[PDB]
């Protein structure tokens, strides 16, 4: 659509590399970041959509 | 034992699957199952009542595949006192596929 079709999407992040044919809907902030990392946000803490 | 449950949260902050023999349906599905720390179902051998209670989950969100059949886990037949049946079961998760 020329307005941007926003509904579609993919994954940045991710703990490890998943398995075959797994599939991760998980919605949790990727930290990046050192120190632990609580809530929605934070340095380098990431919302993986 | 009517089934099982599975997962890696097991409290829908990631999806987990349901497995259940209820008094009809046999229930496989796989969900963001909020489920329950106590999760069980009342009998009492049916002595005043019959089965009235579902407290396995609070929620259920997205639930990506469910299928359903008929009663399984039949009962010997002919009976003999006190005689008794032993049910065996493997899982596995591989390949995407349990
Ligand atoms: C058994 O559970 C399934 C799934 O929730 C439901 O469709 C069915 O109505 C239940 N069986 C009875 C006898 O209520
Ligand atoms: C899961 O639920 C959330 C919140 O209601 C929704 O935004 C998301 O699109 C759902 N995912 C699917 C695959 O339906």
């Amino acid at each position: 659509k020329v307005s941007g079709n926003y509904n579609y999407l993919y994954r940045l992040f991710r703990k490890s590399n998943l398995k075959p044919f797994e599939r991760d809907i998980s919605t949790e902030i990727y930290q990046a970041g050192n120190k632990p990392c609580n809530g929605v946000a934070g340095f380098n803490c990431y919302f993986p959509l | 034992i009517r089934g099982w449950i599975f997962g890696t949260t097991l409290d829908s902050k990631t999806q987990s699957l349901l497995i259940v023999n209820n008094a009809t349906n046999v229930v496989i599905k796989v969900c963001e199952f909020q489920f329950c720390n106590d999760p069980f179902f009342d009998h009492k051998n049916n002595k005043s009542w019959m089965e009235s209670e579902f407290r396995v989950y609070s929620s259920a969100n997205n639930c990506t595949f469910e299928y359903v059949s008929q009663p399984f886990l039949m009962d010997l037949e002919g009976k003999q006192g006190n005689f008794k049946n032993l049910r065996e079961f493997v899982f596995k998760n591989i390949d995407g596929y349990f």
